[PDB]
RNA sequence: UAAGGUGAUAUGAACCGUUAUAACCGGCGAUUUCCGAAUGGGGAAACCCAGUGUGUUUCGACACACUAUCAUUAACUGAAUCCAUAGGUUAAUGAGGCGAACCGGGGGAACUGAAACAUCUAAGUACCCCGAGGAAAAGAAAUCAACCGAGAUUCCCCCAGUAGCGGCGAGCGAACGGGGAGCAGCCCAGAGCCUGAAUCAGUGUGUGUGUUAGUGGAAGCGUCUGGAAAGGCGCGCGAUACAGGGUGACAGCCCCGUACACAAAAAUGCACAUGCUGUGAGCUCGAUGAGUAGGGCGGGACACGUGGUAUCCUGUCUGAAUAUGGGGGGACCAUCCUCCAAGGCUAAAUACUCCUGACUGACCGAUAGUGAACCAGUACCGUGAGGGAAAGGCGAAAAGAAC
RNA sequence: CGAAGGUGUGCUGUGAGGCAUGCUGGAGGUAUCAGAAGUGCGAAUGCUGACAUAAGUAACGAUAAAGCGGGUGAAAAGCCCGCUCGCCGGAAGACCAAGGGUUCCUGUCCAACGUUAAUCGGGGCAGGGUGAGUCGACCCCUAAGGCGAGGCCGAAAGGCGUAGUCGAUGGGAAACAGGUUAAUAUUCCUGUACUUGGUGUUACUGCGAAGGGGGGACGGAGAAGGCUAUGUUGGCCGGGCG
RNA sequence: UACGGUGCUGAAGCAACAAAUGCCCUGCUUCCAGGAAAAGCCUCUAAGCAUCAGGUAACAUCAAAUCGUACCCCAAACCGA
């Protein structure tokens, strides 16, 4: 009853990257998401002779809050919520907006 | 593995746990040395050995 | 009579160390690491079971384990069984 | 222990008052003795440490009965 | 100068060790209070 | 129940897993080193040393079980001593130890007050000891009452700071009676008839309802400031859900939840329903608890300090009647009333919280609140019993500052 | 479009106080009228923390004593190497017990610790290091003493104590010399030994204890005599001729 | 020659004297204050067993487990903050 997971395309509700979009790259046991090209921060990496990393600032990507980003739904054009119902003995998620089933 | 190791009898079972013991012990000889580079396989390993060793449990008085 | 199954659970490792190699290449002597609780005829089957090898004598000592300190936070290391095995002149072990 | 095999009387707690009613605490010890009694129905004597007042108790009642209760009560005599 | 304490192993053992507060009763109280306490250490025992 | 996982400081490595034996959660199992009642003997706890038997051996040794004490019962055996008994060896069953408070019993202070102090008080308190239960204890009138009557015990409010007690000081302090909570009565002292009649405990089965994982669970957008909107200003919608918490500032409609509606393969509590095992109900005839009641001496308990002192208990010495009898009605006698001691059992209303869950607070908010918001009964101190701290906050996010 | 808190300013009330506002601060505050209090601190040789003073003052822990050259180093009175000097030598040397518990050795670092400096350290971090039939413990035996089946005694708790069982500081089998590690050695290696158990043997033939006996098994002081440890001298061997 | 050391090599290796508080000596002499215990060890038999076991005899083989072993130890490591 995860109602984003790995690989749905969400938008972002809030932030300085509201209104963006992406791919969930993954999400964290701590109620967080990372996704792609979203939150980037340009942190300072630390050389280190052994593990072949030679050390810049590199530009990855931070997590952020699950409540923060929102499914989209690509028929309305909008972010959606996300509902829960069985389907042939299978929960399934579901537009609220539309009612219809995530595939 | 415990489903498929259940169709078996004693005598079979009490080959194959020495056989994980053997192993086993292979693993931590390499291990100590340099030669590992497959820690997960320890751990499979002592968990195959503690699942045959239950259903020796089961078979003999349970 | 030593079962198959302690001899296995016997030995621990071989210790690499100076000494380990000065005592392997001129006494043809093996420095392991065993378990605490293992006996010096037990050692020494394990060794011939395990390794294919004649043994003359086992030698065991106990290394108690080293005191340390984590940051703030003071911690003693485990204490472990040493065994010099002594092996029979020509066997060369792998 | 002080205690009547019979009867069961135990040592108890008391005062010594005195003539300006000064309480001390003291004991009352009952008038124990260890007394060998015949046993007809067996024939043979058995060792009892028992009151005078156990003693009364046994001649009124018999010796046997008294043997049989205390073996009730889970005692050795 | 000769200070109080003067440590000798067995001594204290046989004084306050383990043993020897279970071997009585006063001491099985002990026992059981420092319990209580939550101390780590319950004896002088090592 | 799942698309994410392999606890934490604490990353990384090597890996697993994604529609179902990854991980996680719950039931029932398995394993469960040594010390510790510790129990084979010993011991400076976490160690030393056995015995016996059954199996194995590559014959060097391995393995695994049993071996405490006491009580009780049984079997065999068995002195002085003829029989016996004591004793002895086996076997079975139970116990032992730990644990907050509450409960019953065995013992039992002093400081203090009395403006000194001894009776008295503090106080049957503190404490020590034994024993038990989820509660305990008590309990079915040899009770009150007053010539009317009540009808076992326990607890609460009155009665009443009254009557009393009291170096008649300091102080202690009822009862009758009334209002409530809750209410339940039974058996043996013994034999006849009838024979399985109510009730209780253990134990299976069935039903209901919990508990131990869980499932679904409403409705919001635009714009301005701003690092960020949940804020402002607009216009909407849900509400058996505006409890609460989080989310980059304050969110009913972002998330988790909440109301509401559902859920258990398995284990299990409590109700009834039912089978089995033990138990005996109703009827007639009786019988009706002796070193006991009373008494003397000494103490103690009763609000009651021996006093004019009833009543209870008994260390000591005595010692009835036994229903045509006996107990009590606060010295004692007479009359009347009232009850039936010297054998037992018994739910409820009552007491407490080591512990579990839920919720609340004109409670604290880091010198407070637990000693302890933090790896605290730790560090440290002490031979030991024992004592016993300090120490919270970057940021929204490490983006923790490459060069 | 900046809350509390902090810090200035201005105004204001008879006072405790109040109002406004600049800066800081970055999220809470709260009118009014009522309500309740852990409601107001300068003192209690009050408590806890912080920071002063004396004061850069006293002192730097035996009056056994240092000097130089070279090295390393960011830096040398203090570390390493060298040569002199000085101190102990029935100890200030060597080996153990007890007690400690890694302080041992190697590399590395110098914040803190070291009464200064520190490249050094018994400091930090990492790694390494303790080898036994004959040493010791364990083990057999017992002393003082402890526990103590039954037992005797005791309100309870418990006390004493028999049989027993524990208890060394005492009794009881066995190893020496040399060599070796950075760090262990009667433990490793080299050589040369010993012990007491089993098991199997052939040979023989009275073995057998919870019992009997012997032994173990024992004081102080004194006196010598015989010895060795050890030392001195000579001889010998090697080197030397200032 | 990594200036730490490592490998090879190696003469003589006798005598006298002196000499312990150490050994013979758990002896001897003496004194009164009159000087552990038990086991190991030797030996004697009893119940027993009886031509078996057990004993001693050499010889062969196996065995000796476990724990301690670093370092300080009149001290900078123990008792004294």
């Amino acid at each position: 009853a995860a109602k984003i997971r790995r690989d749905d395309e969400v938008i972002v509700l809030t932030g300085k990257d509201k209104g963006k979009r992406g791919k969930v790259k993954n999400v964290l046991s701590s109620g967080k998401v990372i996704v792609e090209g979203i939150n980037l921060v340009k942190k300072h990496q630390k050389p280190v002779p052994a593990l072949n990393q030679p050390g810049g600032i590199v530009e990855k990507e931070a997590a952020i809050q699950v409540s923060n980003v929102a499914i989209f739904n690509a028929a309305t054009g909008k972010a959606d919520r996300v509902g829960f119902r069985f389907e042939d003995g299978k929960k399934v998620r579901f537009f609220k907006s539309n009612s219809e089933t995530i595939k | 593995k415990a489903k498929e190791l259940r169709e078996k009898s004693v005598e079979e079972l009490n080959t194959e746990l020495l056989n994980l013991l053997r192993e086993q012990f292979n693993l931590r000889m390499q291990a100590a040395s340099g030669q590992l580079q497959q820690s997960h396989l320890l751990k499979q390993v002592r968990r195959d050995v503690a699942r045959v060793k239950t259903l020796l449990n089961e078979k003999a008085g349970a | 009579m030593i079962r198959e199954e302690r001899l296995l659970k016997v030995l621990r490792a071989p210790h690499v160390s100076e000494k380990a190699s000065t005592a392997m290449e001129k006494s043809n002597t093996i420095v392991l690491k065993v378990a605490k609780d293992a006996t010096k005829a037990e050692i020494k089957a394990a060794v011939q079971k395990l390794f294919e090898v004649e043994v003359e004598v086992v030698n065991t000592l106990v290394v108690k384990g080293k005191v340390k300190r984590h940051g703030q936070r003071i911690g003693r290391r485990s204490d472990w069984k040493k065994a010099y095995v002594t092996l029979k002149e020509g066997q060369n072990l792998d | 222990s002080r205690v009547c095999q019979v009867t069961g009387k135990r040592p108890v707690t008391g005062n010594n008052r005195s003539h300006a009613l000064n309480a001390t605490k003291r004991r009352f010890l009952p008038n124990l003795h260890s007394h060998r009694f015949w046993v007809e129905s067996e024939k043979r004597f058995v060792t009892l440490r028992v009151s005078a007042k156990g003693m009364r108790v046994i001649d009124k009642k018999g010796i046997d009965t008294v043997l049989a209760e205390l073996r009730a009560r889970g005692e050795k005599y | 100068m000769k200070r109080t304490f003067q440590p000798s192993v067995l001594k204290r053992n046989r004084s306050h060790g383990f043993r020897a507060r279970m071997a009585t009763k006063n001491g099985r109280q002990v026992l059981a209070r420092r319990r209580a306490k939550g101390r780590a250490r319950l004896t002088v025992s090592k």
